[PDB]
């Protein structure tokens, strides 16, 4: 063996091992979910409070790309910042060249073929981290997913990290039971509600929430935090539920 | 990122072996075998036509390949490894040759560039060596004919007659008792049916066997008339139907 | 990363030799012989070629001697390609220095050249090392008629008489024997074939199996000439000595 | 610079040089010496551009020493001229090329002959009984033309040698402040200090 | 154990050796305190000497007027990356005439350490910084770590023994943050902070390092008998 | 044995690293199939998706590489895109330097000679996935080409990839000894769609919903690929009758 | 054809007493006829008790400021806040002058 | 391009291929140094295994680097060749730019350096050499000799041996060296060069090589016959 | 094998390490810093009798103010004093001035991290940078291949640091005269050295304000070894 002591490598199955065990890094990272909407995305993560000392609202994890896609990540937290440098780059790049910003697709596979090539050789080493993101372009509202392999599609909903499973249980019942469709402010109530059903598999130390969105009518198709009497209100609404 | 392998991947064992060369020299052997004649009059290089599926449309593959229109090669070992070789081998006759003197290459200074280029995948940094032998016959003024056999190491020798991969030993001994100085393209042809037909299993026919010569130019292949001096090439595939009128008087 | 695969071939073992210059040496030893001899009137080279075919071309046909320019030539012990490699490396020097002074080169110049080369595949790059050994054979005015032979180390060393290849010990130890230092090429060309003859593989010893070459100042007044012998002049020198 | 002569008599190829070193309406120096040693029986005049000429005058003559050194022997006069040319050759397709020059004197050993050539910073060398770079050869070349004759010995080619610079110092615009001469033989190179 | 020969390598569970013996490096340095108000913020720093006979190892550096840090760990992978803020905080001020944040500090710092940890041949840096500051929204307290994560906190702690201090500040909280308007206050807190990882030793004048940046008050480094007071 | 981790020769002449690569165009798990109409090319694939979180709209392995060729892939989704993307640009940059479409054969070719320097070349790895090629050639005509990450490529009458390609296969072989002849003697395309789905449910025995499938298809001077409701009406059109 | 160097008028003047040093600089700043600015100071406090003016081309009487003040603030950072003295002041300037010999900062210096 | 460190530290502080490299030295044949109040003399060994060599065109042990200074070494030929070529391009690039020849001390530093620089560069092995530079500096008549070895340390010599046997050499000259009283002549520095390489070398003949430099570029190889008078004095003084 | 940049499992670079332990195999080399001056000095160790002592150099001039000594692989230590000397004078053309002893030792301290897959390894010599500057006064510092320097009042290094410089730890006072230090120097080498300590195999430097860096004659360190000796035998 030794098949999985270099990136690159095939094993006899066909796998690539140093892209699996980054997977598993993935999966020790805190919850992060994206739920696609009527006309746009919401997204939300967990912060672990690991002691009363961190500053609350002051360690931001979500990210924006452009002006128009919002990025959420879970795993080595560093890995998705590396990621999302790329991204704005790509993002500058093809606004520079053809003038429309870039559609969310576009953008998705520039975030694919990059975490690929680092699957292609052994002097660099895969990404820790499965991405959330996603906005809204020309042809309407998108939700992606990327994962360490460079394996990504599109989502009615996604989840990822240490809960991602009670996530991904919460995330269908909302298919099945709006088939017409989600709006953007009960996306974000639900969104809260999900990181605290999440949140029972982390729950050691408590943690802060952190939402944001992209709405053609909400947000006018740009990306925001979400904060203040917003924030508040989807933290009732999540509290409400979980007693 | 970057290619760090900048070092051999070929090197010498204790006993003096270039491991490499010698399990590409395997691979060659597990190979389709492939032929070579010599006659008075032209040059016949042969070989089976092994099909992957019977869907598979076996005359888009061609094993059989013209290099310039006096020089035509043939192989034994790995399909791809073939095939980018062909590329290259096409291209050097230009570069270093036709685009400084105006005129193609000898068999024997081609053969010597290919030689060259596969010598370069046995020492170069992060490579491994072609998995193929070559066999390649062509015609040029002041040489004649000629007939070549190129190895993975990049060695080249010149044949009278010779046979590569996986029935060679005994397509080799079938040659030494049918070779005489004196045979005539036609005679050549011949021999290298029979010796063929040792070697190939299934289906025997036009179909599934590859054949070219390099003998007289013809004109009608040339696509053009008016210049006295271009007379067309020497090399020219046999198709289907001319190899299964001589599989009659076989 | 890479350094994984790298066989580091360029480094020194605990008792301070080259592995793979060593291993290299291995491998020439299993080459068909090549004898230098150099006469008073001129140098002999003759070599002999690896396990024949019938079928095989023997005409038209160089393996083990390749002319330099028209005052040096080389019989060539290991891997022909990797000889032909540096043969134009060499051929390409020795324009060079005509070109930049109007005189053919030197002899022990091209050699040094040719073994700096190999040194550098020694010390730095790691790349493997040239599987060759050469003999050199030559004239110039300086030193006139010249013997040399060098090594995938890069070592070269100057001699009255030499073999590479196959069986050096035996063959080092007859030409120890009978040779002098007031020789002539005709002498010779027969100690160099009789030694072949007597440290071959082969069950006999035959004009298809060989190449032979002879530098000599016997063309007309104060000028050299390089002979390579055609198949049927082999043929004959084989008889003329009583081999054959 | 300016004036740099070479004739070949019979047993030697003798050198003579201006002395003068001119810069504005300034004599700077007139003592100054254009030539170098390349090898024992090989020398060097030059003249041309400022600081082109001494500067390639010496990497040219570390050049030979080098070889001297690596090979232990001497290059021939032919040999060294031609390895002159070809750097003149290419410098003069370079993006500033040497102004440079030259004359080369030598005894062949092998040949037992002297020979001179004459090279031109464009890199156009010719083998000459006598040469003579810029305006100088207007007036020595038809001189000598006339008095020289190939057989001649080395005292002969001397007083050939006092009818040029006679004939330079009287029709010349510019004062050289005399010259340097140099003579290369069988023996080696050595220095006339009384001219 | 067979993934910890090069940072580019993941092990089974999904976890960077290399990164992680880095981050060792930082454990075995002495003790820095930080902790910041609304008004100050202020750095603590226990030096450490090789003898006697020696100096004490300086542990803080500015960055700029108005960002520093103190190091644990490697002390020339330190100058390396204090070497960058200032460059960082320096292309800020001739390109756009504008302080960097502290908030940028720390993504900058983030980002060059991540590049250290995906390719072959490099190495992680060894050390960890707790970088303070005074811009435009106010006093700043981060921490850095060479496996590329930057916090932002009202106080904390690296190097050996530094969970004494850690404790200390986290029940202290709701005191220190409201000093404001008052130096030596501020400083007398974190001077008591890091007490808490004394062992055997104590504070004396030429081993105790201090910091302080805030609204009037540049980034300015106390040493010797400048710190008499605070003992 | 680090010749089994990089692509060098192993003792009995093999590339473990290239056997290794073909195993994993298998882990989709994903049958597709290719076959040639007289004015037509068609080429169906399988199309699961599991997850009901999944835009299934966005699930695919068909891939327009330009206005002519279309390519189908048996492989993983991130090499299966790298594969596409590298297409898509030699194809566009053949047509800038040549002034004349690429060709089917020719992109397949070219693709396969990059597949063979990753076989040759150590630092870079083959791509686990097996790219068939299709169009209507303008010189050719309806044309099938197959690239594997051994650098192997040869054209097609008709073909099939996959877990179950063998039973695929003989199912088309058998039909061809039958017909006697090299494609399917039909006018429409939509006839040779249904020809397609019908064989591909004999061969492998299963039935299929419009959700289940994935079609592409190529005429003279265009390659598409259909919606689900364009499948469900040739569906219908295979049950009634 | 573009002309990179333009003239913004002005003059400057220097005097050294006993214990102390005035640089004084008027404060308009023209391009041709025209006058850009009635108050635009051109003499500059660059720390350590270093005052500065490069009059002439004033972008790039600007930019060589600009380079000085940060000269300092390295010079700071380099050698433990050591205060740089008017003489290495000088020397440092010089170098970042000749830095353009070939396509000089169009300006009279003085500090 | 190749970076690969070939020359690393090991746990107990070694720099193993530095190490190596000296031993390679060993395996080299015998060479000697000895400085007498007026001159330098080189002698060197040649291994006798190699009948019906050329003496006329084999490259020679010692080497001139310059008029006025000469190197021999002991270990890989093929490597000295290296440092001889460098050691003679930086002689004339020193004429050159100083307008003097290099002095002995200079041009030793130099060839250390290079040898030095071989120890912790990426993708080059250390030089498997060691070398003895002897001469006089410009317009000086006191005598010079240095030694190198592959790890660039350089040191200055009264007597000196490396190569295979060294210790058994060095022995020699340790006991019959007077530093209060060198070699008085040229004679008594070369019968005490002979003497030292004949506690090692085997017959006296065709195995040893005798340089003898003297200053303002006087330098001359003796032959066979020379050599072979203070071969035969020797032995008959030695049966008593 | 490994990478040559690679952590140990304790935080540590295992090439800094084991280039610290050549540098414990080299030979002994003391300072001693006073208000009066800086001394440095150092074990020669020639390898045979027949080595010529005085063209061993382990003490040697950076600039006028600054001078330096040396352990260990003694031939990696030309390049950093190449570097030095070099920035020494860099800075007095850039600047009109003296360099400082403390931006110096730094300068060559930023040389000793640059290698890895840059130089192949790192340093295998420690050095002693002795020098006065305006602002500090005498100093002198260790510099270390880990990029690390430490000021000292007093400093051993080499194969009898650490039985030196626990001698130094009580000799040392903040009232030394130069010559209490030279003698102090001498003492304490003599201690530490295998053979017999003497002019020969000995040497002794200093650096004072008011006449820069001088390394001493075999004569005057003679003399002192003569003084020192009669001091012991003098209670
Ligand atoms: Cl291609």
């Amino acid at each position: 063996t030794g098949y999985d002591l270099s990136n690159s490598v095939f094993s006899p199955d066909g796998r690539n091992f140093q892209v699996e065990y980054a997977v598993k890094a993935v999966e020790n990272g805190t919850t992060s979910i994206g739920i696609k909407c009527n006309d746009g995305v919401v997204f939300a993560v967990e912060k672990l409070i690991t002691s009363k000392l961190l500053v609350p609202q002051k360690n931001v994890k979500i990210q924006v790309v452009d002006r128009h896609i919002g990025c959420v990540y879970s795993g080595l937290i560093p890995d998705g910042r590396h990621l999302v440098n790329r991204g704005r780059e790509e993002a500058a790049s093809f606004k520079k060249l053809y003038k429309t910003p870039i559609p969310i697709p576009a953008f998705a596979d520039r975030l694919g073929q990059y975490v690929q090539a680092h699957t292609l050789y052994n002097s660099v080493r895969p990404f820790g981290v499965s991405t959330i993101f996603g906005g809204v372009d020309k042809n309407g509202a998108h939700l992606y997913m990327l994962e360490p392999s460079g394996s990504y599609w599109g989502y009615k909903g996604a989840a990822t990290g240490k809960g991602r499973q009670s996530a991904k249980a919460e995330l269908e019942k909302l298919v099945d039971h709006h088939p017409e469709g989600l709006s953007a402010r009960e996306a974000v109530k639900q969104a809260a509600k999900i990181i605290y059903l999440a949140h029972e598999d982390n729950k050691e130390k408590d943690f802060e929430l952190e939402i944001s969105w992209c709405s053609l009518s909400e947000t006018n198709g740009l990306h925001k935090f979400v904060k203040g009497d917003l924030l508040q209100e989807a933290i009732d609404f999540a509290q409400k539920e979980i007693n | 990122m970057t290619d760090r392998y900048s070092f051999s991947l070929t090197t010498f064992s204790p006993s003096g072996k270039l491991g490499q060369i010698d399990y590409a020299l395997t691979a060659v052997k597990q190979g389709v075998t492939s032929l070579g004649i010599k006659a008075t009059n032209g040059v016949v290089i042969a070989t089976e036509k092994k099909s992957s599926s019977p869907l598979a449309m076996s005359e888009t593959l061609s094993k059989v390949s013209l290099l310039t229109p006096d020089i035509g090669a043939v192989y034994s070992g790995m399909g791809p490894d073939y095939r980018v070789l062909v590329d290259k081998s096409r291209k050097v006759a230009h570069t270093s040759y036709k685009r400084i003197y105006g005129e193609y290459p000898p068999t024997k200074l081609l053969v010597s560039e290919v030689a060259k280029i596969m010598q370069e995948a046995t020492q170069s940094g992060g490579v491994r060596p072609f998995g193929v032998s070559l066999l390649i016959a062509g015609h040029d003024e002041f040489n004649g004919f000629s007939l070549y056999q190129v190895d993975p190491s990049g060695s080249y020798f010149p044949w009278k007659a010779t046979a590569i991969g996986k029935g060679s030993v005994a397509a080799k001994t079938f040659l030494e008792k049918r070779w005489n100085d004196e045979l005539e393209l036609e005679d050549a042809i011949h021999i290298a049916l029979l010796t063929l037909k040792e070697s190939v299993e299934g289906e025997f026919n036009g179909d599934t066997i590859e054949l070219a010569i390099i003998g007289d130019e013809n004109p009608d292949l040339l696509g053009y008339t008016g210049i006295p001096t271009d007379k067309g090439p020497r090399f020219r595939k046999l198709t289907s139907q001319e190899i299964n009128d001589r599989l009659e008087a076989l | 990363g890479s350094r994984r695969y790298d066989s580091r071939t360029t480094i020194f073992s605990p008792e301070g030799r080259l592995y793979q210059v060593e291993y290299a040496l291995e491998s020439i030893s299993h080459a068909g012989t090549a004898i230098g001899i150099m006469a008073s009137d001129g140098i002999v080279l003759a070599a002999e070629r690896k396990v024949t075919s019938t079928l095989l071309e023997q005409d038209t046909s160089t393996e083990k001697l390749y002319k330099l320019n028209d005052k040096i030539a080389v019989a060539v012990a290991g891997l022909t390609a990797d000889a032909e490699i540096l043969i134009n490396t060499a051929r390409i020097h020795a324009q060079n220095y005509l070109k930049t002074y109007n005189e053919d080169i030197p002899v022990e110049i091209l050699v040094r050249r040719l073994s700096d080369i190999k040194q550098g595949y020694t010390q730095h790059g790691g790349l493997r090392p040239f599987g060759v050994s050469f003999i050199y054979a030559g004239y110039d005015d300086r030193y006139g008629y010249q013997l040399y032979t060098s090594n995938p180390s890069g070592n070269y060393t100057g001699w009255k008489a030499i073999s590479v290849g196959a069986n050096t010990s035996a063959a080092q130890t007859l030409l120890q024997m009978d040779y002098k230092d007031d020789m002539k090429v005709d002498d010779a060309i027969e100690l160099a074939l009789k030694t072949l003859s007597k440290t071959t593989d082969s069950s006999a010893l035959t004009y298809d199996r060989l190449e032979f070459a002879t530098i000599r100042k016997g063309a007309n007044d104060g000028e050299v000439y390089q002979k390579i012998f055609k198949p049927q002049e082999i043929k004959d020198i084989l008889v003329k000595t009583g081999i054959t | 610079m300016d004036i740099i002569l070479g004739i070949r008599v019979q047993d030697s190829v003798i050198l003579a040089s201006s002395k003068a070193v001119t810069r504005g309406i300034s004599v700077l120096k007139d003592s100054d010496d254009k030539t170098r040693q390349l090898s024992p029986h090989t020398l060097m005049s030059f003249a041309g551009e400022a600081g082109d000429t001494v500067q390639f005058a010496e990497y040219i003559q570390a050049n030979i020493q080098l070889y001297s050194i690596r090979e232990d022997y001497e290059l021939s006069p032919q040999a060294v001229s031609s390895f002159v040319r070809q750097e003149l050759a290419k410098s003069i397709r370079s993006r500033r090329p040497y102004q440079v020059n030259v004359l080369i004197g030598g005894y062949d050993k092998k040949k037992n002959k002297p020979e001179l050539y004459q090279i031109d910073y464009l890199g156009t060398k010719v083998e000459l009984p006598y040469g003579a770079h810029g305006y100088s050869g207007f007036y020595t070349f038809s001189l000598l033309d006339h008095h020289y004759r190939p057989d001649m010995t080395t005292e002969e080619g001397l007083d050939l040698l006092k009818l040029c610079v006679q004939e330079l110092e009287k029709r010349m615009p510019m004062d050289f402040k005399g010259v340097i001469v140099k003579i290369v033989d069988k023996d080696g190179i050595r220095q006339v200090d009384d001219f | 154990n067979n993934y910890d020969g090069d940072t580019v390598t993941f092990s089974p569970t999904g976890r960077l050796f290399q990164v992680e013996y880095a981050l060792e490096a930082i454990k075995q340095g002495s003790v820095t305190v930080g902790l910041r108000s609304n008004t100050h913020a202020v750095l603590v720093a226990l030096k450490r000497n090789a003898d006697e006979l020696s100096s004490y190892q300086k542990k803080i550096i500015k960055c700029d007027e108005h960002m520093g840090l103190s190091l644990a760990g490697l002390a020339p992978d330190a100058r390396v990356l204090s070497n960058y803020l200032r460059q960082q905080c320096n292309y800020s001020s001739l390109v756009f005439n504008r302080k960097l944040a502290v908030e940028r500090a720390g993504h900058l710092l983030c980002d060059k350490a991540q590049k250290n940890t995906q390719s072959y041949g490099g190495r992680p840096y060894g050390v960890g910084l707790l970088i303070i500051g005074y811009d435009k929204s106010g006093a700043h307290l981060l921490e850095f770590q060479p496996s590329g994560n930057v916090t932002e906190l009202y106080g904390t702690a690296i190097g050996a023994r530094s969970q004494g201090a850690k404790t200390y500040l986290e029940r202290t909280l709701d005191t220190f943050i409201k000093i404001d308007g008052n130096p030596d206050e501020l400083i007398k807190a974190g001077v008591e902070a890091i007490s808490q990882s004394l062992r055997d030793e104590s504070l004396t004048v030429d081993n105790l390092s201090i910091a302080i940046v805030g609204k009037d008050t540049p980034f300015t480094i106390y040493d010797g008998e400048a710190v008499a007071k605070y003992i | 044995g680090y010749d089994r981790h990089i692509t060098i020769f192993s003792p009995e002449g093999r590339l473990y690293q290239v056997e290794y690569a073909f195993k994993a165009t298998n882990q989709t798990n994903i049958n597709s199939l290719a076959v040639r109409g007289k004015d037509c090319t068609v080429v169906i694939s399988q199309k699961k998706v599991p997850d009901k979180l999944l835009d299934p709209t966005t699930v695919s392995y068909i891939f327009c590489i330009s206005r002519t060729i279309g390519m189908v892939v048996n492989g993983p989704i991130p090499d299966a895109r790298n594969a596409a993307l590298r297409a898509k640009a030699e194809a566009a940059e053949f047509r800038y330097k040549y002034g004349y479409d690429m060709p089917c054969d020719v992109l397949a070719k070219r693709m396969a000679n990059l597949s063979q320097i990753y076989t040759q070349r150590a630092y870079m790895r083959p791509l686990g996935v097996i790219l068939t090629f299709v169009s209507v050639d303008e010189e050719l005509g309806p044309s099938i080409y197959k690239t594997d990450p051994a650098g192997y490529y040869v054209g097609y009458k008709a073909t099939a990839t996959g877990p179950k390609q063998q039973e695929i296969t003989t199912n088309l072989e058998n039909h061809f000894k039958k017909s006697k002849i090299d494609h399917i003697n039909e006018e429409s395309w939509e006839k040779v769609v249904e020809f397609a789905i019908t064989h591909m449910i004999d061969a492998l025995g299963t039935e299929f919903s419009k959700n289940d499938l994935e079609v592409g298809v190529a005429t003279k001077d265009k390659f598409f690929t259909l919606s689900a409701e364009n499948i469900e009406e040739r569906l219908v059109a295979i049950a009634e009758q | 054809q573009f002309n990179p160097y333009g003239d913004n008028g002005g003059t400057i003047l220097g005097i050294a007493g006993e214990d102390f040093a005035v640089l004084a600089g008027d404060t308009r700043n023209i391009t041709d006829y025209s006058i850009n600015s009635r108050y635009e100071p051109k003499v500059f406090d660059c720390g350590d008790n270093i005052v500065m003016s490069a009059n002439g081309f004033a972008a790039d009487g600007d930019a060589l400021v600009k380079r000085f003040k940060n000269s300092v603030k390295w010079y700071h950072f380099d050698h433990n806040d050591k205060k740089l003295s008017i003489n290495s002041a000088a020397r440092n300037i010089q170098h970042l002058l000749y830095g353009k010999r070939f396509f000089p900062y169009y300006v009279h210096t003085i500090i | 391009g190749y970076d690969r460190a070939l020359s690393i530290f090991s746990p107990d502080g070694h720099i193993f291929q530095v190490e190596y490299a000296l031993e390679a030295v060993k395996r080299g044949t015998c060479a000697v140094g000895v400085k007498g109040k007026n001159c330098v003399v080189l002698g060197c060994e040649r291994r006798s295994t190699l009948k019906l060599q050329d003496t006329r065109i084999t490259p020679s042990k010692v080497s001139k680097i310059d008029s006025h200074v000469v190197l021999s070494f002991s270990g890989l030929n093929a490597d000295s060749r290296i440092l001889i070529e460098k050691a003679r391009v930086e002689a004339q690039s020193h004429r050159l730019t100083l307008e003097d020849p290099v002095t002995v001390e200079y041009l030793t530093r130099y060839v250390a350096g290079v040898q030095q620089r071989y120890t912790q560069s990426g993708g080059v092995r250390p030089f498997g050499v060691s070398t003895l530079i002897a001469g006089f500096d410009p317009r000086d008549d006191e005598p010079k000799l240095y030694q190198t070895e592959p790890s660039g340390i350089y040191s200055s010599w009264s007597a000196q041996t490396i190569g295979r046997n060294s210790k058994t050499v060095r022995e020699f000259l340790e006991k019959n060296y007077d530093r209060k009283e060198p070699p008085a002549t040229v004679e008594e520095c070369v019968k005490l060069t002979v003497r030292s390489l004949l506690e090692v070398v085997q017959t006296g003949a065709k195995n040893i090589e005798i340089t003898v430099v003297k200053p303002d570029s006087d330098i001359v190889a003796l032959s066979s016959e020379e050599i072979n008078q203070y071969v035969t004095q020797i032995e008959q003084e030695k049966q008593e | 094998d490994r990478g040559v940049s690679t952590f140990s499992p304790e935080g540590r670079l295992f090439q800094v390490e084991y280039s610290l332990e050549a540098i414990k195999l080299g030979s002994t080399a003391i300072g001693i810093a006073t208000k009066e001056g800086v001394v440095l000095g150092v074990e020669k160790r020639a390898t045979s009798p027949l080595l010529e002592s005085d063209s061993i150099e382990k003490i040697v001039e950076i600039d006028r103010h600054i001078g330096c000594a040396m352990s260990g692989l003694t031939a990696d230590a030309r390049s950093m004093i190449e570097h030095a000397r070099t920035a020494a004078v860099t800075h007095n053309l850039y600047y009109d001035e003296d360099i400082n002893v403390e931006s110096l030792t730094q300068s060559v301290c930023d040389l000793a991290l640059r290698f890895g897959e840059l130089m192949s390894r790192p340093f295998g010599v420690a050095l002693l940078i002795a020098g006065h500057d305006a602002d500090d006064g005498y100093q002198l510092f260790h510099a270390e291949p880990s990029g690390t320097f430490y000021r000292y009042n007093a400093k051993a290094i080499g194969s009898g640091s650490e039985g030196a410089q626990a001698e130094l730890l009580n000799e040392w006072h903040s009232s030394l005269t130069l010559k209490e230090a030279e003698l102090l120097v001498l003492k304490i080498l003599k201690q530490v050295m295998e053979e017999k300590l003497d002019e020969n195999n000995a040497q002794l430097s200093c650096i004072t304000k008011q006449d820069g860096f001088k390394i001493y004659d075999n004569e005057k360190t003679a003399e002192l070894i003569k003084e020192l000796k009669e001091k012991e035998a003098a209670e």
